[PDB]
């Protein structure tokens, strides 16, 4: 009973309903646990089959405290209120993303 | 007598031997290093009787050594042996020669009860001669853009009986509902009813069509295992044409040397290439007698190759989830520290040589999926065959089910929850937002 | 329960079917019919619940039939099952899809103690599909000009470490004595302290001297086995280019696709094809579970090739050479009638597809040759690696005390006398006229 | 007298035999036995005196067999005569072997007035040994998205004398009425006055316009039959470049090796393959001797392709539409039974091998089409070159008026309806919504 | 030196014939080649730069200013993935070309074609981006000139319109069918 339409969805915990704040605060406390660095990506979501987004600040190596991970988002969020804006955690020991999914998606 | 020149009671192996680990069972009554070093003999040197042209070579430095026998705990007429052979006995970066060398008549000495392949020690050396993974974990990550969460797949069901048509459009709904790949049975590459061309061409189309609609890089596992190496190099190289990133192969079927040969190419052409292990319980189904599937495991990561199935273990016998761990490890790490608990007997390294996919099917639907993850990691792919097509919704609503299953367990997981044990609540919690979840976990309560 | 739709109590196999025999255990006190039934489906459809997609196809035409249960002489929770495969199941002339939709996952269900796959009844039309041997019997006879007796060869000991000069010069010395091949090494292929161009050259060179001098045509077994298909036929061509009449290759860790290419490459060339069975025992040491040599020996027989190993039996095992030759007669004859006692279970006519060549090689010498010519008739080849280079006198009077055994054996044979018992007069009365093969027959009496 | 040894009065024919059907007039007062074993003898051996190579291979087992005289129903001096065929007599896929080792000879023979070829029972063995058409009927209307009705072509009119842009700007004027296909005349391959190569892009350019503005998948038949297949091979690639989904091609004329090339290249590179007929007639006209065209679309059908002209039968001639049916039914269904009156004289089983489309051409136009409809099933093509054509108001509206007709009669079958008899009263409702339709139907009442 | 004693348009010859064995005689404590005056038949015999200064300004249609690189630090250890990205960010603030470092071709930790692939791709976003005709400097130097040529075709199919080489590692014979090879391919 009942279809399930084609949703235009953002790549692991696209689904589910957007994160709340507390649930941010978890993600990047794990992130911090696992030695991962944090890194921030925005991009108009026209362009969301690209490869490389458009990224913030620096990724943050040492950076141990969830409080300047959270102004960051908001800021960037305040940035580009239109595009789509992801968290991923980098791992420098095998060059890969070690989790990342959407914090924000755009207008 | 045998022992007096390949018994070894104080030899300790060099660094760049190959070291290789036989349970082994001997008639009744017989001497254990006698039998031991019968076994190292038959796989490199053996005569009837004196011999003439061994003195115009020297048989000391090219035979194996036989160094340790010990005890197997549960059986003490079965025995542990580690047997040594000089570099110079394999071919630089061939697996077939390996398997040759280290089986090809042992088995058929009449003086063994029993024998059983159990752990192989590659040198550094021979493992930076063969070419490897085309592609390798991180690669395949980054040309799918696929992290976080492991993969998700599924066997196109039935076993046959598709046209192109059809089996486009079952991998078309199967994929748009968030499935990562799916994969070709493998017992089906050309058929009466159905010519490869046709499901190749439909196939590549569905993907297209689906990597346009939900907005993610997509794909399916091809075939290529056929009767000649050349149909399977024409195979290969359409689907290059056809823009298909992976295709998949029957390593143990078709061949070491054309599972190298196919890695190979992929290398050269950049493509991704995807290993069932048909034939494999065969070789591994008796748990004293055979060769171990983590031998097969090394083997298969030295020839080349990004995925690699292995069952989890559980979801119909519990069983003993530490070896299948171990060979987890052996399939994943760069090192890999002893564990006699896990079937690992030797401090095996493998530099920076990129390990391999694991891959679960069989036997497991939306209930298993929290052990799953947490026995496999992140570095794996599951598939549900007939869970996802046999949901009553269609195979969209059970692909995009487990999907956001698995999720919920990964997000769980990251929170820091034990999720074997509140399982339940998670699915529970998952469904609370996907009808067609919570009606699975119904079907297979 | 799958019996109702998987066990046919009452259905008779049609002439195109595909007949398998399988022994088969279940676990204690569950129903015979339910397993056979069981493992049938999981050769061709298993599902763990209702499912969907399978009423777009016609799940009827496309599945299995067990309709024999047969009880096993010696045990009764054994029991032999006849399952039947339609036609359309398989690849037009591919040995590779009969073994991964035959064992591909029925060894992974744990409803089953043990299973073992017996016997296979080809039909008519997948045998007419398939190239088959590329030469055959006869054509290897006409090609070799050889008749009256069976053929010579030896292995060349010691396993490695010659070089190219001292194999080729070692080989020369076999073949120079009236013995009619040698072979390779099946392990031995490309070595770092022989690399395979020197070996075909300096064999190839020694061949045509020894050609020369003996007045006749020989030959040596070259090994074309290698890491990639690629390097396996440019090996092969360059035998081709070297005017070498027959090469040599391991079927099993080459794959059944790189032996099919091989054989499909040695037809188009018109090249001899000797196979080595190298880990079939890994496959078939266990007598209760696995899969019997006579199945592998019909897969290679209808994939193409010229000669297969086997040992004879004796020697070493008085064993149940019964069997023994029954897949013998299955590798030779066209058609072979049902026998239990030689495991044979089916009716099985091979048309006038041509036979292939017994190998014995194996803990053989000269004071079994009238028993392995009397069972293996003349169309054989006998391989003696140790006994040949063994014989204090050099290889060249130990192949030349075999040949000249092998006739006196032969000619006794045709005379209408009973080879078996007399055998000691015979090796006498052939020793009058060769001190080489009296001495040999003093070493090992 | 040749009776004693191919006259077999009680003989069974053997299900893996190849079975024909002859229909022989012998001299006036021969025996009809005698000359039928002539007949049989002719096809396979013939001698004139004693022979002594004939004592070398086993002439008994090499040698067709005659099994069955029937007096005809209409002459009793002509009579069916059915001669067995052992199947190690032909190639393994070779229907050019067939023809010459049934054909080749038989009819130069003095002692018969006249001889036809009837029907031919191929085994399931040479069926599944041949490549057989490329696609299949289900797998061209998967890949033209076309079900529902049969299809629309046309011959471009006249029969030459066009540019590149006039031939391709009158394909697409037919093509853009709803037309299905358009073929190339079967003598128009390469002319002075029209280079191929013009011809293919222009038209492809045509189709690929009318694809667009239509909004179907659409095509037109390019031919590729030339003067040597060098020529046939490089137009076929080049149309596989142009995206061209379907090629043509003749098959008599070309050569029956020349069409199994090219359905191998066209299932290789994934093309539909259709054929005309030219000079059947010169084969099947006189309806007393030579070959009946069931025969040709048997060997046809097993060689390869997609479409075969026909004609129905009706438009200018009533005639006896049964063995038309009958031909048809071999065309489409996997298994025949035995009708003496459609001229099907043996139970002739297909397994799973795909059908081919029949094609309908020539003295038709949109008053015959509800009985074609009826006699042809919706697994037919109709082709009205002139009728689109020598409409007044276009080609275009040609076509698309036959279209509109083909579609209310289809529905009108659907409906349940009787077609043949109220076919006035459709097409008069049809021409409720069609003024083209109704001054079509004006012109040729 | 008389023209005959050379190679048509064979740099390696050049070489050869001039500090071939003269830097091995006893009588001479040091020896320095300074200058060359080559005669104008043998230039005009060598097949010369593939496209040279103003043909390469046309293909990048850059004046004006001269151009401006970077090498991508560090000098190993990135994936493909990470140096494609590490390229993109150079490339997409004005930076003209960047080149790859010159010890590294293909690596157990990068092999050389995820390396080129991800790198066009980055390529190809960046001149998107920024609306300029960009590239950056792909390394063909390996260990036969069969894999040369191979990832030299590999990089033309990529659409990227520059590749690098060292011409004293890989060789003067190396350098100058690579050069052909560019000049037959239109390739700087």
């Amino acid at each position: 009973v009942g279809d399930y339409q084609t949703v235009a969805t953002l790549e692991t915990f696209g689904f589910l309903p957007p994160m709340t704040q507390d649930e941010i605060y978890d993600q990047i406390a794990y992130i911090i646990a696992q030695g991962w660095s944090p890194l921030i990506e925005h991009v108009h979501p026209s362009r969301s089959m690209a490869t490389y987004w458009s990224y913030w600040k620096l990724p943050f190596f040492g950076e141990k405290d969830l409080g300047v991970i959270v102004s960051e988002l908001e800021a960037c969020h305040r940035a580009y209120p239109d595009h789509h804006v992801r968290l991923v955690g980098y791992d420098a020991y095998t060059q890969s993303q070690g989790a990342c999914f959407v914090v924000f998606e755009g207008r | 007598e045998y022992r007096d020149t390949y018994w070894t009671p104080d030899y300790v192996p060099l660094d760049t031997d190959l070291l290789a680990c036989f349970k082994c069972t001997g008639q009744e009554g017989v001497p254990k290093e006698e039998v031991a070093a019968a076994v190292a003999a038959e796989s490199s040197t053996g005569t009837w009787s004196t011999v003439w042209s061994e003195l115009l070579v020297d048989l000391d430095f090219y035979k194996g050594r036989c160094y340790r026998i010990e005890d197997v705990p549960g059986d003490k007429e079965a025995f542990y042996a580690f047997i040594a052979y000089p570099l110079d006995l394999f071919e630089e970066g061939s697996v077939t020669n390996v398997l040759t060398s280290l089986v090809g008549n042992v088995f058929g000495f009449k003086a063994l009860r029993h024998l059983r392949l159990e752990d192989i020690r590659f040198p550094m050396a021979f493992i930076k001669t063969c070419p490897g993974p085309p592609n390798g974990i991180c690669v395949e990550r980054d040309r799918m853009n696929k992290y976080g969460r492991p993969l998700l797949g599924c066997t196109i069901k039935p076993k046959l009986g598709l046209s192109g048509k059809n089996y486009g459009r079952v991998v078309y709904e199967c994929l748009r509902g968030g499935l990562d790949f799916t994969k070709d049975d493998e017992n089906i590459n050309s058929q009466p009813f159905q010519r490869w061309q046709n499901r190749f061409e439909f196939v590549a189309e569905a993907v297209a069509l689906a990597q346009q609609e939900t907005g993610e890089k997509k794909g399916h596992y091809l075939n290529c295992t056929a009767a000649t190496p050349e149909e399977m190099y024409e195979r290969a190289e359409f689907a290059k044409e056809l823009g298909q990133p992976i295709i998949m192969h029957d390593y143990i079927t078709g061949g070491f040397t054309a599972n190298t040969g196919l890695s190979k190419w992929c290398r050269k052409n950049g493509m991704l290439l995807h290993i069932h292990r048909a034939m494999h319980a065969v070789i591994d189904r008796h748990p004293k007698h055979g060769i171990h599937f983590r031998v097969l495991a090394k083997c298969l990561r030295l020839s080349g190759g990004d995925q690699l199935h292995t069952g989890t273990v559980v979801g119909k016998l519990e069983g003993d989830r530490q070896t299948t761990l171990g060979f987890i490890d052996q399939l994943r790490e760069s090192f890999i520290p002893e564990d006699r608990s896990r079937g690992n007997f030797f401090d095996q390294d493998w530099g920076s040589m990129p390990g391999v996919f694991a891959v679960a099917s069989g036997g497991i639907h939306v209930w298993h999926m929290p052990a799953l993850v947490a026995i496999f990691g992140d570095d794996s792919v599951l598939q549900f065959g007939g869970g996802t097509h046999g949901h009553p919704w269609g195979s969209a609503a059970g692909a995009a089910a487990n999907r956001v299953a698995l999720e919920a367990c990964v997000k769980a997981r990251n929170a820091g929850r034990e999720i074997e044990k509140e399982s339940r609540d998670i699915l529970m919690e998952a469904a609370k937002h996907s009808p067609e979840l919570a009606i699975a976990l119904e079907t297979w309560k």
